[PDB]
């Protein structure tokens, strides 16, 4: 259960909600539902120590609660200042109504 | 509204604290030592941007705003205390009672309709532990205990200290004081060597967000505060490495100091034990104006009697004040000053890049935002503004 | 508008006066004594915010604006008066005529299309009673007498006096001068004792509001001003009490002075008789900038022959200057300076709490609001209005 | 936008230049001489409003922004260079590589997730002619040659200089330098008398507007500048008169100097020949902030070998530095300063009344406005802003 | 004490009421209702009868302070001291006040 992490059921997350996944001995992840699509990034804002799962999802844009920085949850690319460092993006797979997230990020 | 609304919109976690540039109204603050104000010798100071006049009358302290109601002059420009219980403005002789600020006489027109219908602002004053506290707020004050750290007011605790004006916003001084990792600036302090202290370079934190601090909002006397618990599940760093090579070591002494660090509203740090294992440090960062604060340093040591207290006053005057309050905390003064430019336009509050030990500061910023007793504004300084519907 | 429109909206009574931070445009103001400027020795001064140059050519005074039309440098940085009747900018040698401020030569381009097509701003000058008066205004000046108090220009009236730069807005100087209750500050003047003056601590007013002053809207010469009539129905106060008990007394000397107190646009007080029954005092509060004024003090005495003039000038220099213009009015200087902070943010104009003797100041504010000849604006200072094309 | 939109809409032709109170980003600028910065001895400077640190490591210069990412302090408050290749913030020991500015270590928390995941801003630095140039800009720099006047970088060209800080906006210094008529201020200069210089008081412009200057837009190396050609069709004034009366005379002298005067982006003036017929003056006006600039003065002279270099070194030191760089140019310094107040509120740009010789300055303003590589803003200084 | 008649002053108007050696009053009509206060502003020496009415709120001409004419409560800064209210009664369309 390290390559793919069992998160939750696909219909157990309303379009435009965020869910935090605690991995043991590594940084937590954030899984977002934008409409019918699922995406995942590191949970930790790249600008500090804020948890992005306590931010505001506005479509495909997560707003950090600390300084109002933001990221595209699809690309992980910064969407508002002061964020400049891209989030780690984690592949999600919906296999049999079941949400799985990669235990390792795509290579930058 | 001390700060651009667009900055306040961005700092959702702690907007009130970022707004509190002039400090928090409706708290007690230490401003001077009892011995610096003598019977019938009024003393001037500025606190939360307000010019104040303190006087001692039959040994008791009273505080008036130093600003005549009429044309807004400081009474202190030419003090005319003509009776024991009054002060007369040197300009047109409006006369105020110390005890309640009532305009009780005008020498230049004893028939004025203003007599008995106007009131100069007063602030409560309390002496504790040789320290003068002023309640910079409105109406009935809370007990001093609410706004002092645990054990400051204890019967056994002998308090010695000093006070000076430092050119930084009070919040920079608070955050420097409660910052677990700032201990790096103290690595070469004369006091670490001459008092055989153990002093790490920093901490590798362990556990989760919640275990880094204890947020006290349930004390019996109403204190609101944060304990720094980075040390409980965290590893002290004694070997500082660059590319895996050791370039600096911490201090290896037997004396364990500063186990127990807490910040309290309205902005007072308790460090226990420090600078010695039988003592505590209590320090205030009192807002004077947006650019300035009192660095009100006190050292507590339980003495049981006259004998102890005189030895402690000797090792305070000979060792602690120079080795610790100066030789250790001088680094804290210039560290605070070094943060002024980044925060001066309020941009620092958006652009800072925090790391893990800043959990303690973040907990302080949220605690201060949620449990302060009001934001001092420029309107409190010049005169409150309100338009009808 | 020099002032927040939210403040002006609140001061309906006298908004133009609150706006008049830099002073009233299109009025005569004294700036120096005739004897202070010699033939062909040009002097720099600042008046209603404008840098001015003054020169004496064939005994007659001329005034240029001290700003080259080209790149906006001060001519005064390096004065090059290269012919009797001109001045050459040190930078690209644009040359102006004192007489009309016409651009008449350019030593760097004798063939320039600018020559004869540009004009440096000039202001009317006029020596009277040994005083240099500049009309800081546009178009043809009015007669000097409009902006001088009654009797200043009387042929018999010998005017002696002195001038200095005081660090207060001109309006705080005016109001302190014309303030009937402000006499409290003079209660310990060397003048009061050593010249045996009767000086009460203040007046308990009587009669109706209108009776407190006589507004002069009716002067044939066009003068506008206000007389303080508080003494006419008022009870002088010679015993100051606090809670029934006498704490201060007035001065019970023989010589009654200051029976006639008047303030005139653009800002000149007349006290008659003062500081002795045979004499009167004329003083100007001349705007230099928002923070600064000339305190232009004069004493007048009728002198029918050349013996009486010599008699007066000797007791002016030995008695009245150091006892009255300094030993009495020096308290007015720091009184003014003490009102700076309260009015500096313009909020004092809202937050002041007036009492009954301030009727005279309110009458002056209305007078000044209704009968001034213009508000000087930063637009005038930076030169964006009423110049030559 | 550093200037009210109401003022920029009125100076339509050269709005970009009026907006550039902080100077132009994405150019090279000289800040000090090579000799002023020693191996492992970091130095501070402010450039285009940014605090910077320069260090020399195995002979090579590196430039980091002097502002810790953490709490925004200057590292130079207490420099801690703990390895040859890094600098450690004095406050919480965030440690950066000089080479690329990567946050490579944190002594106070070696487990921090920020490690390897943040970068302090770096700028390219190059030494040429014993002068230190910093590329105050983003991405790969252009060749240094683009931002130097022609001949400065020539192999035989021996460059000696003087640098100092002056309290005027850089643009007032540029305009004064290139103002053909400003030479009036130099009329009593001791260099004139002593090096026996010919110096007019001024110029009667001849020819048409376009012949007053040559706008250079076609240099192979990308240089963008203006030659002042007022000397070609115009008449030099040697007798200044007020109503036909002679009041002042020019400098009658044998030595002919300053035939060839050119201003170049980003703000360097070339005067050939000066202050002597076999020498040229290259002088930059480098923006420090709104109110301040480096007056970076150099004198160039071709020298074949060490016997001639040593010769030039000697009379720079004993003649040209004291007599020309100081004795001539000091009047430019106070002239610059005399313009601050009129231009302070950005209103001088609207309210000045130009005359015929100002065509040179008008050509620089238009050239600066269309061929500059970027407007430095307060956003670059404190941190770029943008909301979604 | 007699002042005037119901239709002697209009909706949204003020009227000074001097008194035989006594501090003047100010009478307001708010719709077809009548109220009395002190004429003097509690913040200085202004006459409120020379101010602007805005429903039930008299605005002081000096510094823009304001009071409710019913209650006397400060409604605008810089006023903090409430206004003395006087009892008002109209019998046969003749406005008397206490
Ligand atoms: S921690 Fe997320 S924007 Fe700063
Ligand atoms: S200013 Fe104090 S009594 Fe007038
Ligand atoms: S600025 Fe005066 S001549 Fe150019
Ligand atoms: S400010 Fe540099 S490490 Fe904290
Ligand atoms: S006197 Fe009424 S608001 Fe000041
Ligand atoms: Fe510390
Ligand atoms: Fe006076
Ligand atoms: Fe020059």
């Amino acid at each position: 259960n390290q390559i793919w992490l069992k998160v939750c059921a696909a219909s157990d997350m309303q379009p435009g909600t965020i869910r935090r996944v605690n991995r043991v001995g590594a940084a937590p992840l954030a899984v977002y539902r934008v409409g019918d699509q699922f995406y995942a990034t590191e949970d930790t804002c790249t600008h500090g120590i804020a948890s992005l799962s306590e931010g505001t999802l506005d479509g495909d844009v997560i707003e950090c609660p600390f300084h109002g920085g933001a990221f595209n949850v699809c690309t992980g690319m910064p969407a508002s200042s002061p964020c400049t460092v891209p989030l780690g993006v984690f592949e999600v797979e919906v296999k049999e109504g079941e949400v799985y997230v990669a235990g390792e990020k795509k290579l930058e | 509204a001390n700060v651009d609304e667009a900055i306040l919109k961005r700092v959702k976690g702690w907007a009130p604290y970022v707004d509190a540039k002039l400090g928090f109204r409706n708290h007690w603050y230490p401003v001077m030592f009892s011995k610096e104000i003598n019977e019938g010798e009024p003393k001037t100071l500025k606190l939360l941007g307000e010019n104040l006049l303190v006087n001692r009358i039959d040994g008791k302290l009273y505080c008036l705003k130093d600003r005549c109601l009429h044309r807004g002059v400081q009474l202190s420009v030419k003090v005319e205390c003509k009776t024991k219980s009054t002060i007369t403005c040197w300009y047109h002789a409006w006369t105020y009672r110390w005890e309640d600020g009532v305009l009780c006489d005008i020498l230049t027109n004893p028939t004025s309709a203003q007599i008995g219908r106007q009131k100069l602002k007063t602030y409560p004053v309390q002496e504790a532990k040789g320290c003068v506290f002023i309640y910079l707020g409105d109406g009935d004050p809370p007990p001093l205990a609410r706004d002092t750290p645990p054990n400051f007011l204890d019967d056994d605790m002998e308090i010695l200290g000093k006070n000076q004006i430092i050119k930084s916003n009070w919040r920079l001084a608070v955050e420097n004081g409660f910052d677990p990792s700032h201990i790096y600036i103290h690595k070469d302090s004369i006091l670490v060597k001459d008092n055989d202290l153990a002093l790490p370079l920093g901490f590798a934190p362990g556990g989760d967000r919640k275990q880094q601090t204890r947020v006290v909002d349930d004390d019996v006397v109403g204190r609101k505060g944060v304990y720094d618990l980075i040390g409980e599940h965290g590893v002290p760093v004694f070997e500082g490495t660059i590319g895996g090579e050791v370039v600096r070591e911490g201090a290896y002494g037997e004396k364990i100091v500063a186990n127990d660090i807490s910040i309290w509203l309205p902005g007072v740090l308790k460090v226990n034990p420090f600078p010695n294992p039988d003592m505590m440090q209590f320090e205030w960062y009192v807002p004077i104006d947006e650019n300035t604060h009192y660095y009100f340093q006190t050292l507590g040591k339980p003495c049981a009697n006259d004998e102890e207290r005189k030895k402690y006053e000797q090792e305070f005057e000979s060792k602690w004040k120079p080795m610790a309050l100066e030789g250790f905390n001088n680094d804290d003064i210039w560290a605070r000053e070094a943060m002024v430019d980044f925060y001066a336009d309020d941009k620092g509050w958006v652009n800072e890049i925090l790391f893990e030990s800043d959990e303690a500061i973040v907990a302080w910023r949220k605690l201060a935002s949620e449990h302060n007793q009001g934001i001092q504004t420029q309107a409190h300084v010049s005169g409150l503004e309100h338009h009808h519907h």
